[PDB]
RNA sequence: CGCACGGAGGCGAAGAACCACAGAUUUCCGAAUGAGAAUCUCUAACAAUUGCUUCGCGCAAUGAGGAACCCCGAGAACUGAAACAUCUCAGUAUCGGGAGGAACAGAAAACGCAACGUGAUGUCGUUAGUAACCGCGAGUGAACGCGAUACAGCCCAAAC
RNA sequence: AGCUUUACUGCAGGCUGUCGCUGAG
C-alpha cells in the first residue's frame, strides 16, 4: 500500500511465482525480510519480491527504495502465504530473493523488465 | 450422605394420627420432599402410602404425618418398633 | 409532633439482617450490602486501618 | 411477618439455646446460662 | 467391640453393603426406641452402631468397595 | 550489513517523516476506533519489540493500549485546604502515562505477566503503547532459557509493584550514583521523598 | 469414655486411653464460579477475564485470606512558627492496587578522599546535625569515604 | 465556627491569545 506505487497483473505474478519455484530448486533464494535486504546491500540480489498483504508495513517498506539504490529489480505478490510457499516454506513470507536464479535467468531477466516497462 | 427417615415422632397428637388415621408421623430430614418421604416409608416398613403432609416445626427438622392404605394398619407397623 | 418518643413508634421496618458471609446483623436487607463485612459490595472483605490505633 | 425457612431455623436454634443447664451437670461439676434471652426483654438478630 | 477391623475386611464387597443396612435399620430402631421414650435401652451400643457404620464405610473407601 | 530491523528502527526516529508518518496518519484512524485494549498478532515496531524481549513464539503476547494525554484528572478540594494545596489544574500523577499503559493491560489479561512496552504514538487526545507481555505458565516459556525468569512466582503482579523497566525507570533507579539517595533500594524505603 | 468430679451404661490383653506422622470422611453460606437468595432455592454449569488450543471449557491461569513486615500509586489536618500564607506537622494519618517468606535493590553511560585511587546491592556503625535547604525565621537535612555484615556473577537485542 | 465584602492570599469556573492534534492551494 504506502510502499506500494505500481500494481502488478495477475498474470505476470504468476509467472514471477513460477521462477521461484524453479529458482529454489535450481539456483539459490533468500526467504525472510532479513535475508531479502542484506541480499539487496551484499548485492548478490538478482530479483525480489515483497509481499502487499503485510502488517505493519514497517517491515517492508525500505525495500523499494533501498533496490533502488542498489539496482536490484523488485516485483510485487498480492498474498504473503503464497510468496512463501513459492520459496518452499510451509510459512508465508514478507519478501524473498532470488540469489542467482537457475534455469530461469531468463524467464526472470524478462520479468525484470516487464516490470521496469510497467514502470 | 444423608438419610430421609430421622425417627418416628412419638407424642399423643401422632398416636391419636395412628389409633384412629393409620398415620404414621416421622422426623424427617429437612431436604425430603413428600414423594421421597412416601418411598423411603414404603421401602422401611413394606406398606403402601397413600398421602404425605410435611411441616417444617420450630424443633428446626422436619415432620411428616403419613397415610396408610386401609390394607396396612398404622398401629401394627408402630408396634413392632 | 415530637422527634423523640412519638417518632420512635413508626419503626417496624426491617434492615439490617443476619448476613450470609459473615453472620453479623449487619446485611442491609433493603440495600443488599452488609455493612459489617462488605457483602454484595466487595468480592474483599471489608476493612480499614482506623479500626484500631494508628500505631498497633 | 413472614419468616424463610432459614430463619425459622435460626429462630428454632435460639429457643433450643435459650434452655437452662440440665440438674446433672450440675453435679458433675460439683457446682449459669450467661445466654437466657427473654422474648419480651430481650432482641434477637435479622 | 462386637464387630472388628479384620472381620470387616474378611467380608466381601456385598457382605459389608449387607453388614451396613444392617447396623442402620438396628440404629434406626434404637432411635425409634429412644424417641418413644423407651428405657430398655443400652447407650453403649447406639454409640457403637454409629463407630461400626464408620468402619464399614472406611474400609469401604479403602478397598475401593 | 545493517538488518533489517535497523530500518524500522530507523524509521521511527522522525515518526512524523516519510512514510511512517503518512502510516500512522492512517492506522490512528483506525485505532481511534478499537478499544482501551487490543491485542494484536505481530508488533508494529518489531525492532523495539525483540530488543525489548519479543519473540516470535507460544505464550507471548502483544496489545495496544491507549490512555489519555495531560495531568491528573484531579477533584477539587471538598473541606479545608491551605493555598499549597488547593490545586487541581497543575497536579501531575506521578506515575507516567507509559506506564498507566501497562497496567491497563496487565489487567486486561490477568494470567500474563509484564515483560515490557513501547511507545507507538499518539494524537492530539492520547497516546498508544505496545505492551508484552508473558504466559508464566506454557511450557513453550517455562522452557525458555531466555524468558522462563518471569515464571517465578515473584514475578507475580510484577507491573503493579513497579518492577517493569518503565516502572524502575519511573521510579528513579536509572542512575546509580548522584541523584538517586532517595530513590534506590526503593522509595517507600526512603520515606517517599524520591 | 474432653472441659465436667452426675445417673445409667459401655470400651480396653483382639493392647483401648493418650501422642506423632500419614490417610478417610468433611453438610450449607463463604473468592463463591450455572442462576437466583439475609446461610435457602431453581433447571447441567471453570461465572467473569485471559493464555494454549485437537477452536470442545479440551488443557491451564486469575479472583480471596493472612500478625505485622514489603513494594507501587492517592494523600490531609489539628500542630509548630508563641498570629499566619511559604515552611512545619509529613510524604505522617488515612485511602487505592499488589508480592513473598521475607520483599525491594543489584553487576556502573558509578565514584571524583582528583588518584599510579575505589570497584554490583542492601544493611549496621560512623562520616554529621557536617554540606545543602529556609518569611536565610522557626525549622529541615544528605552523600562520597571509612570500619563492619555478607559476598557472585551473569542473560538477551544486533552483527555473522 | 457560621456569614459578608472594592480585607490579605489563593483556588475552581467563564472569556481570550498561543502551541499540539493540523492537511492541500
Ligand atoms: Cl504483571
Ligand atoms: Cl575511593
Ligand atoms: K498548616
Ligand atoms: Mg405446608
Ligand atoms: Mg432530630
Ligand atoms: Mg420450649
Ligand atoms: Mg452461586
Ligand atoms: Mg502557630
Ligand atoms: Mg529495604
Ligand atoms: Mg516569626
Ligand atoms: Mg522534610
Ligand atoms: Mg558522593
Ligand atoms: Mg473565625
Ligand atoms: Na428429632
Ligand atoms: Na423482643
Ligand atoms: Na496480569
Ligand atoms: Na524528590
Ligand atoms: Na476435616
Ligand atoms: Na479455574
Ligand atoms: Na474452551
Ligand atoms: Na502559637
Ligand atoms: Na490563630
Ligand atoms: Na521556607
Ligand atoms: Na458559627
Amino acid at each position: 500500500p504506502v510502499y506500494v506505487d505500481f500494481d502488478v497483473p495477475a498474470d505476470l505474478e504468476d509467472d514471477a511465482l513460477e521462477a521461484l519455484e524453479v529458482a529454489r530448486d535450481t539456483g539459490a533464494v533468500k526467504k525472510g525480510t532479513n535475508e531479502t535486504t542484506k541480499s539487496i546491500e551484499r548485492g548478490s540480489a538478482e530479483l525480489v519480491f515483497v509481499a502487499e498483504d503485510v502488517q505493519p508495513e514497517e517491515i517492508v517498506m525500505h525495500i523499494p527504495e533501498l533496490a533502488d539504490e542498489k539496482g536490484v529489480p523488485f516485483i510485487f505478490v498480492e498474498q504473503q502465504d503464497d510468496l512463501g510457499h513459492a520459496a518452499g516454506l510451509e510459512v508465508g513470507s514478507a519478501a524473498a530473493a532470488v540469489t542467482d536464479a537457475g534455469e530461469a535467468d531468463a524467464d526472470v531477466e524478462d520479468i525484470a523488465d516487464k516490470v521496469e516497462e510497467l514502470r | 450422605s444423608w438419610d430421609v427417615i430421622k425417627h418416628p415422632h412419638v407424642t399423643e397428637k401422632a398416636m391419636n394420627d395412628m389409633d384412629f388415621q393409620n398415620k404414621l408421623q416421622f422426623a424427617v430430614d429437612d431436604r425430603a420432599s413428600k414423594g421421597e418421604v412416601a418411598d423411603a416409608v414404603e421401602e422401611q416398613y413394606d406398606v403402601t402410602v397413600e398421602q404425605v403432609n410435611t411441616q417444617n416445626t420450630m424443633d428446626g427438622e422436619k415432620k411428616a404425618v403419613v397415610r396408610l392404605s386401609e390394607d396396612d394398619d398404622a398401629q401394627e407397623v408402630a408396634s413392632r418398633i | 409532633t415530637g422527634a423523640g418518643t412519638p417518632s420512635q413508634g413508626k419503626k417496624n421496618t426491617t434492615t439490617h439482617t443476619k448476613c450470609r458471609r459473615c453472620g453479623e446483623k449487619s446485611y442491609h436487607t433493603k440495600k443488599k450490602v452488609c455493612s459489617s463485612c462488605g457483602f454484595g459490595k466487595s468480592a474483599k472483605r471489608r476493612d480499614y486501618e482506623w479500626q484500631s490505633k494508628a500505631g498497633e | 411477618g413472614k419468616k424463610s425457612k432459614a430463619t425459622k431455623k435460626r429462630l428454632a436454634k435460639l429457643d433450643n439455646q435459650n434452655s437452662r443447664v440440665p440438674a446433672w451437670v450440675m453435679l458433675k461439676t460439683d457446682r449459669r446460662n450467661h445466654k437466657r434471652r427473654h422474648w419480651r426483654r430481650n432482641d434477637t438478630d435479622e | 467391640t462386637v464387630l472388628h477391623v479384620q472381620e470387616i475386611r474378611d467380608m466381601t464387597p456385598a457382605e459389608r453393603e449387607a453388614e451396613l443396612d444392617d447396623l442402620k435399620t438396628e440404629l434406626l430402631n434404637a432411635r425409634a426406641v429412644q424417641a418413644a421414650g423407651g428405657a430398655p435401652e443400652n447407650p453403649g451400643r447406639i454409640k457403637e452402631l454409629r463407630k461400626a457404620i464408620a468402619r464399614i464405610k472406611t474400609i469401604q473407601g479403602e478397598e475401593g468397595d | 550489513a545493517r538488518s533489517a530491523y535497523s530500518y524500522i528502527r530507523d524509521a521511527w526516529e522522525n515518526p512524523g517523516d516519510g512514510q511512517l508518518a503518512e502510516l500512522q496518519w492512517q492506522r490512528q484512524q483506525e485505532w481511534r476506533n478499537e478499544g482501551a485494549v487490543e491485542r494484536i498478532e505481530r508488533p508494529t515496531r518489531l525492532d523495539k519489540a525483540r530488543s525489548q524481549g519479543y519473540k516470535a513464539k507460544q505464550g507471548v503476547i502483544v496489545a495496544r493500549v491507549s490512555v489519555r494525554k495531560g495531568s491528573a484528572r484531579k477533584r477539587r478540594h471538598k473541606a479545608g485546604r491551605r493555598s499549597k494545596r488547593q490545586g487541581v489544574t497543575r497536579i501531575t500523577r506521578r506515575k507516567d502515562i507509559q506506564r498507566v499503559a501497562e497496567e491497563r493491560a496487565s489487567r486486561t489479561f490477568p494470567n500474563l505477566r509484564v515483560l515490557n512496552s513501547y511507545s507507538v504514538g499518539q494524537d492530539g487526545r492520547q497516546k498508544w503503547h505496545e505492551v508484552i507481555l508473558i504466559d508464566p505458565n506454557h511450557p513453550a516459556i517455562q522452557n525458555d532459557d531466555d524468558l522462563s525468569w518471569i515464571c517465578a512466582d515473584d514475578q507475580a503482579d510484577r507491573v503493579f509493584r513497579g518492577l517493569t523497566g518503565a516502572g524502575r525507570r519511573n521510579r528513579g533507579l536509572s542512575g546509580k550514583g548522584k541523584g538517586s539517595e532517595k530513590t534506590r533500594p526503593s522509595l517507600r524505603s526512603n520515606g517517599g521523598k524520591g
